């Protein structure tokens, strides 16, 4: 029953996947944050 | 509402806040992560039967 | 430096098909990742060294 249950769906391992998804989302955000101007004339530093 | 907290009733301040952007979403998600956990806690404690 | 766009990296032959009205390509982090050369009209990728 265990083998077949893990053969049927991914959703049960959502507890280990959401740890992986939280680090992926935190780093993708930390990249997107470089898009911000913080009120300077430019986001990109060479354009200063 | 990060926008109504930071910027009281101003479209212009809402334009300025948009140069910061993803900060507001990161705070909203972080508070949503807590809000979901309160229900999980209550379910794990009481819904054992 | 391309058209005043200072930076440090390695240039490489792109595959990106910039339309005639386009001059710079980007990363999601808003940094230029590709450039159209101002004399031999072709697209170069940038990557930091």
């Amino acid at each position: 029953k265990i083998q077949d249950s893990l053969s049927s769906t991914a959703s049960a391992l959502g507890k280990l996947q959401d740890v992986v998804n939280h680090n992926a989302q935190a780093l993708n955000t930390l990249v997107k944050q470089l898009s911000s101007k913080f009120g300077a004339i430019s986001s990109v530093l060479n354009d200063i | 509402d990060c926008t109504m907290y930071i910027c009281g009733d101003s479209t212009e301040c809402s334009n300025l806040l948009l140069q910061y952007g993803s900060f507001c979403t990161q705070l909203k998600r972080a508070l949503t992560g807590i809000a979901v956990e309160q229900d999980k806690n209550t379910q794990e404690v009481f819904a054992q039967v | 430096n391309f058209n005043g766009l200072k930076g440090t990296g390695v240039l490489t032959e792109s595959n990106k098909k910039f339309l005639p009205f386009q001059q710079f390509g980007r990363d999601i982090a808003d940094t230029t990742d590709a450039v159209r050369d101002p004399q031999t009209l072709e697209i170069l990728d940038i990557t930091p060294c």
